[PDB]
């Protein structure tokens, strides 16, 4: 349906703003949260057929701090996204000076595909994602407690205080959903705080493995 | 001679007195006249209106609000310590004023305070609210009313505009009129002396009567025992062993064969005494939680006695010629007592197919509205004990059935029967589907929808809108009952009706309700009528 | 409005000062306003820990499990030093704050002068301090209990002794006796708890196959179901549900 | 129509007090609303959440695997916590 | 799950209940009897709560004298109804439902499972948590 | 006091209330009233509150009078500056200037006082300004205090730059303030002033214009954006390469114009904290160099960029600077000498020379980072060279370098350092007198030097005129 496609696309959209502010890039809070029949005025309510497509919505943000870093969005037509199309991606960011980009396939995307990008992550960081995994926020979630990334001054200081190593800390596989929402790379640490029933908060510190 | 002060000219009463006999030291004297150091305060406060002028809102809501400052700071500083002496030795100036420009709120407070002390001040209250055109319009106080002018002046007017108001004004001032009357026995007493009196008139002494009937209900559950007293009232009392039998009677509030049997000697016989003592609906109570329970079997010795007392009490008539009877009819309480008798074996049984089979005849017994409104009471005994639902072939149709065929042959007995239907409805009964349970509240709704179609429309579209508003229940039954109600409405429509149920039929999902009408349309029909009428 | 009423502890009414606390005790309190604004003070910081506590708690059940019951001991004190709370109490409420303020400074759970020790200590009690603040709130120890000064620091002393006590000794071997205790009570359960019922109700299945497949994480359950919530007026209306 | 991997699913009114939704009315107090709710035989969920009208901050499931390999590792510790805690009190036995 | 295990055999439970009724009396040399075995006891005899016409103690007195040091608490009775506390008399049972107990001495109350066995924050568990648990000892022994 | 209408009146009646008859009645009746206030209450109030003061009236005026401007916020929110409301409260705050010499009319204007006509003629009534200057934040804030205040925060400003210089050789709320009244005409008053301050501190208030304008930025920020983004990356990353060459590219990208580059330039040059990090940068990247082997490359872009920024400030509506390709060859040379001898060691003196006696901050960068058989050649090497460039900027790396030198403890680098530190010391101000005492606080770990340092510093505490050797003596003496 016409109809549900614009309406997924706007949910799509709003949840890349979420993950865009949560994740630390400057974003107003028009575009933070922006009504459904405001998305259909400006891109015309009709993704099928319709001067709305993919690659039409595709924005890109700078960071919070040091603009130097900024991150767009891919969106291919094909459901099932091509590698020729991904390399054409790579080198539209090559006309860049940024490294950092997000795809999001509404099909599987081909394993050749990923391999592609693990070979070419270290000159550049470029993540993907599935319809609908990002269809709806996970950090709204009530089950899910609060998460924050951690930085190097303070993880060493805490590995001091508590006179331990960053092997001997509870451990988070990378490809987790939350760890892939947040981006977060390998040897990162993440502090979860969480509603305690018999202490009211409880604060646990995570090593992304 | 001391010209100091920039804002205590307003007390320069005091200031001169203290001034031109100061004497001694006065440094006490020339504080209290200096004590105004800022500005003129008066002044100030009158430029905050000019101020408020080119504010955001320049009404008199700024002078209200400064009315409302000063009546609470005197609320707060009140000199009760001596506010008898202050009220008592001058009495003039303050509440005449008071009366004429700040009586909106200002007496009722003070009154209302303590009403122990400032006894001259009550009395000044008290006048101006008599003098006032409406009478006692602001002292409404239930421990106020302890003065014969108030308490019979507020007592006409509370009366006064529940007869203008009539049976749909039975219900919401009736509580607030009741509750300083029955505040003190004394009071009540008093306002039923006045009443039998009102009463004995034909004319209107029947909502007098009706009224009385009311009252000495609310009295009942406040506490009262009043019983005997309004047994002194009726004349009852002419017969002493009769009024001492029937005191008893109340006092008890059950039924005693010992006494019925006196009761039952003393009728029946050449002299009945005026039917109006076992007229009194509170007897006539009595005897139905005693006789058409589902349980509490009788003896059954007096089983006639009982029959025959209550179609004579539901039955007979008289001529009261010069307060004289001597033309009276007992041809129908034959057939009464048949019926009630025949009800009373029903109860009784207590079994289902049989039940069924004599329903038909139950239908026929059905046409007494005593037998009638017998049902009614035995049936919501029964329906409202607890699990009282768990064998249903269509939502217990039998009962639901009599309750229709009760409103179709009485329609004076509706306002009951939407009581119960409407605590059945209200009630959430466990230990059952919830499929089920839904249904049983559209079968509800089907009786609300036969109650509205006998004429009962009214108050059950009111009572649907009030559940809407309040402890909102699913929309589903709402849009199933307005289904159903636009089936049995056709032109024309009036305006207070289609009013009350416009706000209901606008909102809350409206095109849900069409689904596949086609012949008829539901709801554009009634929307053009409305149109068209407004 | 009735933790207001109930807490608040507000001095304006003097014929209830004069109930509560003696003729010395209101007029000092009535003089000093710093005393008042530091009851204030307290207030909203009760408030604050309300809205908190209904942040904790999203269900309406104030049933937790908590080292000290601070009512039965205040009822061992009141007779111990037979307070026949009839007559007005005679201690002010400054010395209330200043004793519940020092107590929480008392008891002590993370040691560290560290900023992150700092951070878990106040966690760790963040409940139980927050339990004992609204227990011991200025209000009710004056109205409702009407200890003496020498019951109330007594009283504190205790709680100190008993939180001390209450603490988790180091060494104790304690994830075999938490899954030990685990066992017990499924020993104790059976599969023929349920006892089925009219609806199938999903066939929940619970008892010690279900503890047994949860044990042993299982790719494939035997009952997996899944509870589901509708938004608004589409649950409201069984039709739209 | 519908999804796969689910069968009939049923639909009731929570009895039980912690199902049913709590409201902080503006006096401060919770107020309970019992509300309709679903559970499916057939549990798929990221499936369920996708559709319209579903709630995403109330919505859980009854199996482990599943949640998590949705909601990371927390999620999952803390509905196993609520399951087995489910399990272990039916009876009304409480346990610390 | 932070409760007392010991808790009260069936028949010393049935024993307790029957003795602890809210209209037991006993004579002079019964009591003087009873009381050897308290191994505690301070070894004076207590004012019975009769007098005249005969001196008639009563079990809850002689409970009271178990009841080691001094403790306050309040537990329903099995047979408790709930609406007598929602109306009058709730410190006056008409059926002794009420189990109350201040200062080491049972003022009035009928002891059953509810109040002794291992129902959480029972009599046994205040007394382990009040006083020594060889305090809990000898109060178990003296019971039996 | 203030004569509105009604102060006008009041005075006149109490003039005329002083002779002439005027009962008491007919004095408070010919006086003033409360037209709001009810007769009836009136006559009540003497025989309840005894004479009760009218200040209860004058609080509800007050609270009234807060809500009234909280009307007049909701309007201007809801009306988006409602030319209604507007004018409104302009002839409110009027009336409240001409009544009252002000508090609600103050409050007035600070909520809503824009593009008032009146506005100037308020201000210039209110010349003192002396509670107003600072409460009315849309006139006094917005241009009010650019003549005169804008001054007096720019001598504040350069205080606490002293101030913290002088700490360091032993702000951001002020800044807030400032920018609190953040308009276009106030942020232009504001860049002249700090380019005014920077003219005359020759460099020194660089820095601090540079530090505000990417603090404004960052909080409630609205080329210069470009530039505070670069400098905030840059501080954030000492040694970040992408951030070096996202601002090369976007200076490179820049349109020759008539200052813009200049100011762009001289920010970024003039700022000891952009100077350490483009010192640190350049050493970096020189390390890399040399380990890589590929000696001349963005590192030649950085330290042309830094000498551009750096000779900036010689004058105004300049270009750059000449890139000395082929001098660059030889101010590696020595690093090369440096890292040659060091290999060796794990396994000259005359450019050195050269390089002090010429004035380079590249050159002194370079020292300070070499300072933080081949090795000691070329240690005395760069003492020479920085013996001859004796900057003051070099002398304050220098004892940053011998602090760490210090840490390090090295007994005879120990030695070294206490006699270039006396060196210092006597060439340098009271300033460096003062670090060089605080240096031998520390120094002399040895007994052989300890004796020697304290007769040393005794010897500079008189030798030192200036306070500061005095002083340094006297801490020198105590602690020792």
């Amino acid at each position: 349906d016409d109809e549900e496609e614009t309406y997924r696309l706007w949910k799509i959209r709003k949840t890349i703003m979420q993950l865009c502010h949560d994740r630390g890039y400057l974003v107003t809070q028009d575009e933070l949260d922006q009504t459904l029949e405001e998305f259909k005025a400006q891109f015309g309510d009709k993704p099928s057929e319709g001067r709305p497509r993919r690659t039409d919505l595709t924005v890109l943000v700078a960071h919070n701090d040091d603009p130097t870093d900024q991150m767009f969005v891919f969106f291919p037509e094909e459901p099932k996204v091509g590698i020729k199309t991904i390399k054409v991606y790579c080198q539209r960011m090559q006309e860049e000076n940024i490294t950092r980009a997000l795809i999001v396939v509404q099909q599987g995307m081909t394993p050749s595909a990923k391999q592609s990008l693990v070979d070419m992550a270290p000159k550049y960081i470029l993540e993907q994602f599935l319809q609908q995994e990002l269809l709806i926020n996970i950090t709204e979630h009530e089950l899910v407690p609060e998460h924050v990334v951690m930085t190097k001054e303070e993880v060493t200081e805490l590995l001091a205080r508590y006179k331990l190593r960053e092997n001997q800390l509870p451990r988070i596989q990378a490809g987790d959903p939350v760890a892939r929402y947040f981006g977060i790379k390998r040897g990162q640490v993440v502090k979860i705080i969480r509603p305690s029933e018999t202490a009211g908060r409880y604060i646990t510190y995570r090593l992304v493995q | 001679f001391s010209t100091r002060d920039y804002i205590m000219e307003p007390s320069i009463f005091n200031t001169l007195k203290r001034y031109f006999q100061a004497g001694g030291s006065p440094e006490n004297v020339i504080q209290l006249l200096s004590e105004n150091y800022t500005a003129v305060a008066q002044t100030v406060n009158l430029l905050a209106e000019w101020l408020i002028q080119t504010g955001v809102e320049p009404v008199q809501v700024q002078e209200t609000v400064e009315n409302h400052l000063k009546s609470l700071l005197i609320k707060h500083f009140d000199p009760r310590k001596a506010d008898s002496i202050f009220t008592e030795e001058g009495e003039t100036p303050a509440w005449l004023e008071q009366m004429i420009a700040h009586t909106t709120w200002r007496d009722l407070f003070y009154k209302l305070a303590e009403a122990h002390p400032d006894c001259l001040m009550l009395n000044f209250t008290v006048k101006l609210i008599s003098d006032a055109g409406y009478q006692g319009e602001i002292t409404s106080v239930s421990t106020a009313c302890q003065q014969l002018e108030v308490f019979s002046r507020v007592l006409r007017t509370s009366l006064a505009t529940i007869l203008d108001g009539g049976e749909e004004n039975l219900e919401k001032n009736l509580p607030e009129f009741a509750k300083m009357v029955c505040h003190g026995e004394h009071t009540y007493l008093f306002a039923q002396a006045m009443m039998s009196v009102l009463a004995q008139e034909e004319q209107g002494g029947s909502a007098v009567r009706r009224i009385a009937q009311e009252v000495q209900r609310f009295a009942q559950e406040k506490g009262h025992d009043a019983s005997q007293i309004t047994l002194a009232l009726g004349t009852a009392a002419s017969y002493p062993r009769a009024c001492q039998a029937l005191g008893a009677m109340l006092s008890k509030g059950a039924l005693n064969p010992a006494d019925i049997t006196v009761l039952f000697k003393m009728f029946t016989s050449m002299d009945p005494p005026p039917v109006e003592l076992i007229r009194v609906p509170a007897f006539l109570d009595l005897f139905m939680q005693s006789l058409f329970k589902p349980g509490a079997r009788i003896n059954q010795d007096h089983k006639h006695k009982y029959i025959h007392i209550l179609a004579y009490a539901a039955s007979v008539v008289e001529t009261w010629k010069k307060n004289k009877r001597v033309s009276i009819n007992k041809d129908e309480l034959k057939s009464t007592s048949k019926a009630v008798e025949t009800v009373h074996n029903l109860c009784c049984n207590e079994n289902a197919s049989e039940l069924v089979a004599e329903l038909s005849t139950l239908y026929q017994c059905i046409r007494f509205p005593v037998v009638a409104m017998g049902v009614l009471k035995w049936v919501d005994w029964t329906v409202s004990e607890p699990r009282y639902f768990q064998l249903q072939t269509d939502h217990t149709p039998v009962h639901l059935a009599l309750l229709d065929e009760i409103s179709t042959c009485h329609q004076l007995l509706h306002p009951q029967v939407l009581q119960l239907l409407v605590k059945l409805f209200e009630t959430e009964h466990s230990q059952l589907d919830v499929m089920e349970q839904l249904e049983l509240k559209k079968t509800l709704l089907d009786r609300m929808v036969h109650l509205l179609s006998r004429g009962y429309v009214l108050p059950v579209v009111s009572y649907i809108r009030k559940c809407l508003e309040k402890l909102d229940t699913d929309i589903s039954l709402i849009r199933y009952f307005v289904t159903e109600v636009l089936d049995v409405i056709a032109p024309p429509y009036t305006s207070d009706f289609v009013q009350l149920f416009l706000p209901i039929l606008e909102n809350d999902s409206i095109a849900g309700t069409i689904k596949t009408e086609g012949e008829h349309d539901p709801v554009t029909e009634f929307i053009a009528h409305c149109k068209s009428n407004f | 409005k009735a933790f207001e009423k109930k807490f608040r502890f507000d001095y304006t009414n003097e014929r209830a000062l004069r109930r509560t606390l003696q003729e010395d005790l209101v007029k000092d309190v009535l003089s000093n306003a710093h005393i008042q604004n530091e009851l204030e003070r307290e207030f909203e910081r009760m408030r604050e820990d309300r809205e908190v506590l209904r942040v904790i708690f999203p269900t309406g059940d104030s049933k937790v499990v908590l080292p000290c019951n601070l009512l039965r001991m205040i009822w061992n004190a009141q007779k111990i030093f037979h307070i026949n709370p009839r007559l007005p109490s005679d201690l002010h409420p400054i010395k209330v704050v200043e004793g519940v303020k020092e107590l929480s400074k008392k008891l002590v759970i993370v040691n560290g002068d560290d900023p992150l020790s700092r951070q878990a200590q106040e966690n760790a009690t963040l409940l139980f301090n927050i339990h004992l603040r609204s227990t011991l709130c200025s209000r009710r120890m004056a109205e409702e209990f009407r200890l003496s000064g020498e019951a109330f620091d007594w009283l504190l002393g205790e709680i100190e002794s008993k939180f001390n006590q209450a603490i988790a000794h180091p060494g104790e071997m304690v994830g075999a006796l938490a899954a030990q205790s685990l066992g017990e009570p499924a020993t104790q359960m059976t599969l023929n708890t349920f006892h089925y019922a009219g609806v199938s109700a999903k066939n929940v299945t619970l008892g010690v196959p279900r503890l047994k497949e949860l044990i042993n994480i299982s790719k494939k359950p035997k009952t997996p179901s899944l509870t589901v919530f509708l938004l608004g007026q589409s649950a409201r209306d069984a039709e739209r549900a | 129509q519908g999804i796969e991997q689910i069968s009939k699913v049923y639909m009731h009114l929570p009895q039980t007090d912690n199902k049913k939704k709590i409201i902080i009315t503006e006096d401060g107090e919770f107020k309970a609303l019992q509300e309709w709710i679903l559970e499916t035989d057939g549990v798929s969920l990221m499936r369920v959440l996708s559709e319209k009208d579903v709630d995403p901050v109330r919505t859980t499931s009854n199996d482990i695997v599943e949640i998590f390999t949705v909601l990371g590792i927390e999620a999952v510790r803390k509905a196993l916590e609520r399951e087995l805690y489910h399990v272990i009190s039916f009876d009304g036995s409480y346990v610390n | 799950s932070n409760r007392p295990v010991m808790g009260i055999v069936q028949d010393t439970l049935t024993a307790v209940r029957k003795f602890t009724k809210r209209d037991v009396f006993l004579e002079r040399g019964e009591v003087m009897n009873l009381l050897m075995f308290l191994s505690t006891w301070d070894g004076k005899v207590p004012q019975p709560a009769i007098l005249k016409p005969r001196p008639l103690w009563t079990g809850k007195q002689i409970f009271s004298l178990i009841i080691p040091g001094h403790i306050n608490c309040i537990r329903t009775h099995s047979t408790h109804p709930d609406d007598e506390d929602s109306g009058p008399y709730k410190h006056i049972s008409p059926g002794d439902t009420k189990v109350v107990v201040e200062n080491g001495e049972l003022i009035m109350g009928i002891l059953c499972k509810k109040s002794l066995g291992t129902s959480a924050g029972s009599l046994v568990h205040i007394s382990y948590l009040e006083m020594g648990h060889d305090i809990t000892r000898l109060f178990y022994s003296n019971i039996q | 006091g203030l004569q509105d209408l009604g102060v006008a009146n009041g005075e006149d009646l109490k003039e005329t209330l002083t002779n002439c008859t005027e009962p008491l009645k007919a004095i408070e009746q010919f006086q003033t009233e409360n037209g709001v206030l009810l007769p009836s209450l009136q006559s009540a109030l003497p025989f309840l509150d005894l004479h009760g003061t009218p200040r209860l009236e004058f609080h509800q005026s007050v609270f009234d009078e807060l809500r009234d401007k909280l009307l007049e916020r909701v309007s201007a929110i809801a009306s988006e500056g409602k030319a209604e409301e507007r004018y409104k409260k302009l002839e409110d705050l009027l009336e409240k200037s001409f009544s009252l010499v002000l508090q609600p009319v103050v409050m007035c204007v600070m909520k809503h006082l824009p593009k008032v006509p009146e506005k100037k003629l308020k201000l210039v009534m209110a010349d003192k300004e002396l509670y107003r200057a600072c409460a009315v934040e849309v006139k006094r804030q917005i241009w009010q205090d650019n003549q005169a205040l804008f001054g007096d925060e720019v001598s504040p400003l350069l205080k606490q730059y002293i101030l913290e210089k002088e700490s360091a050789l032993f702000e951001v709320v002020q800044r807030l303030t400032r920018m609190v009244g953040k308009n276009v005409k106030l942020y232009d008053m504001v860049l002249q002033f700090l380019r005014t301050l920077f003219l005359r501190t020759r460099n020194v208030h660089y820095c601090t214009l540079r530090a505000e304008l990417l603090m404004s930025l960052h909080d409630l920020d609205v080329c210069h954006k470009f530039t505070w983004c670069l400098d905030a990356c840059i501080r954030e990353r000492f040694v970040d390469s992408k951030r070096a060459r996202e601002l090369q590219g976007f200076l490179d990208g820049v349109k020759k114009g008539q200052e813009q580059v200049l100011g762009d330039l001289s920010m970024i040059l003039c700022d000891p904290f952009a100077i350490n990090t483009l010192a640190l940068s350049t050493v970096r990247h020189l390390q890399e160099l040399v380990g890589q082997e590929t000696l001349p490359l963005l590192l030649l872009l950085r330290l042309l960029a830094l000498g551009q920024g750096a000779w900036d400030m010689i004058d105004s509506q300049v270009f750059k600077e000449p890139k000395m390709e082929v001098e660059l060859i030889t101010r590696f040379l020595p690093m090369l000498m440096s890292f040659l001898v060091d290999d060796y060691t794990f396994n000259p003196e005359s450019f050195t020379k050269f390089l002090q006696e010429q004035r380079m901050a590249c050159e002194v960068g370079l020292y300070y980072v070499l300072h933080i058989n081949a090795l000691l050649r070329l240690l005395p090497g760069l003492v020479e060279t920085f013996g001859d460039l004796a900057f003051g900027d070099i002398f304050l790396h220098l004892l940053t370098g011998n602090l760490a030198l210090l840490a390090d403890e090295f007994a005879l680098e120990d030695f070294c350092s206490s006699l270039f530190d006396g060196f210092f010391l006597t060439a340098s101000p009271r300033k460096e007198n003062v670090h060089r005492h605080a240096l031998r606080l520390l120094i002399h770990l040895h007994p052989r030097v300890a004796p020697s340092k304290l007769e040393a510093l005794q010897k500079a505490l008189e030798p030192t005129g200036q306070s500061g050797e005095a002083v340094k003596e006297l801490y020198s003496q105590l602690g020792e």
